[PDB]
């Protein structure tokens, strides 16, 4: 059956460029239109470029036109995209498309493409803050601009997880990432409970304990 | 442009409609092509040419044109489905293929639920660390789709919003969070600041200012 398999991407700080990487191997590539799409974490599918069979024509997105260039080389099956100026919210993932025979406008078979990440960013660590409280009231703990993905989270050492829920992070421009916790206890519980967040970032080597408070503010 | 809806939800075995609308330039005078990307797989082309078929997919997936929005029924929901979609096409004037807002339809396993929104302001610290972060906490809905966006007063804007996408939760209902990055000074300005979370044609605007 169809084959493609992109390759080559990682991180890299923005502007210099880093060129991608995809393989068919499922059928005469020599005489297929080929095509690029993009897909940031969350938002959707942004379609990217393309390459006649030949690579000659090609039609890129002012979303780049310009940014970058979709080459080809038949003799090795290879399809290419080069990436020179690498903006930020050029972070996302790369997929290697295959346009029908008789219809272009027809992507057939993808491949599960491969991650990019403009992210300017080499270890750091976390930034803990109180998400002063107020049925029966939450409250939670505000961790963020890390770079090195894995962050792990408890509160008072693992004093029934119950009514807790640590979302994802979330990569900001600044290409560092930043994610909460939240909690949710009885509001008649408030000044007689103490409530902290045992927090945990390996690549930076850190534990912090930022212990919240209800906010007599404002 | 080409807008679909974020959601659409029914039972383990009856019909649904995703639906697509852009304008002349595009889906009026083009082709249009449906894709089924679930999770974390490729997508995979479940409708081409408007109603086209590549053998290998079921007859229960329809697609028709009306005018400048194109739309694509299914009946029959089977887990297998529950994923989300997108509506393609070439857009004429820009020279350059179109993509959908995309839809995720969830096939109905468990009964539907609202957002349980809870924004807080930012923290008395921070706000020295010359910074401000607005949290805007979203949970406990079954149908694992909503949208955000907030507001600076009246008027609302995106410079500087970053929003999660779903993710399930211990209970099996699905929870995500929001956050709109500020200037202190940003902060004390504009005299409020709301979040919206729509969810399945109902919103909920949460504001919260200053004092």
């Amino acid at each position: 059956g169809v084959q493609l398999v992109e390759s080559g991407g990682g991180v890299v700080q923005p502007g210099r460029s880093l060129r991608l990487s995809c393989a068919a191997s499922g059928f005469t590539f020599s005489t297929y239109a080929m095509h690029w799409v993009r897909q940031a974490p969350g938002k959707g599918l942004e379609w990217v470029a393309i390459i006649s069979y030949d690579g000659s024509k090609k039609y890129y997105a002012d979303s780049v036109k310009g940014r970058f260039t979709i080459s080809r080389d038949n003799s090795k099956n290879t399809l290419y995209l080069q990436m020179n100026s690498l903006r930020a919210e050029d972070t996302a993932v790369y997929y290697c498309a295959r346009a029908s025979i008789a219809a272009a406008r027809v992507l057939d078979y993808w491949g599960r493409g491969t991650m990019v990440t403009v992210s300017s960013a080499s270890t750091k660590g976390p930034s803990v803050f109180p998400l002063a409280p107020s049925g029966t009231a939450a409250l939670g703990c505000l961790v963020k601009d890390y770079f090195p993905e894995p962050v792990t989270v408890s509160w008072n050492s693992g004093a029934l997880t119950s009514g807790v829920h640590t979302f994802p992070a979330v990569l900001q421009s600044s290409g560092l990432y930043s994610l909460s916790s939240v909690v949710t206890v009885p509001s008649s519980s408030l000044g007689t409970q103490t409530y902290i967040c045992n927090v945990n970032h390996k690549p930076s080597n850190t534990k912090v304990d930022k212990k919240v408070e209800p906010k007599s503010c404002d | 442009v080409l807008t679909q809806p974020p959601s659409v939800s029914a039972a383990p075995g009856q019909k649904v409609t995703i639906s697509c609308s852009g304008s002349t330039s595009n889906i009026g005078n083009n082709y249009v092509s449906w894709y089924q990307q679930h999770p974390g797989k490729a997508p995979k082309l479940m409708i081409y040419d408007v109603s086209k078929r590549p053998s290998g997919v079921p007859d229960r997936f329809s697609g028709s044109k009306s005018g400048n929005s194109a739309s694509l029924d299914i009946s029959g929901l089977q887990s297998e489905d529950e994923a989300d979609y997108y509506c393609a096409a070439w857009d004429d004037s820009l020279s350059e293929f179109l993509f959908g807002t995309g839809t995720k339809l969830t096939v109905l396993g468990q009964p539907k639920a609202a957002p349980s929104v809870t924004l807080f302001p930012p923290s008395s610290e921070e706000l020295q660390a010359n910074k401000a972060t607005l949290v805007c906490l979203i949970s406990d809905f079954y149908p694992g789709a909503v949208t955000v966006a907030w507001k600076a007063d009246s008027s609302p804007v995106k410079a500087g919003v970053e929003t999660t996408t779903p993710s399930k939760q211990s209970n099996n209902k699905y929870a995500a969070s929001s956050y709109l990055s500020l200037t202190p000074e940003q902060w004390k300005s504009h005299k409020s600041y709301s979040c919206q979370v729509t969810h399945e044609g109902s919103t909920v605007e949460k504001t919260v200012a200053p004092t």
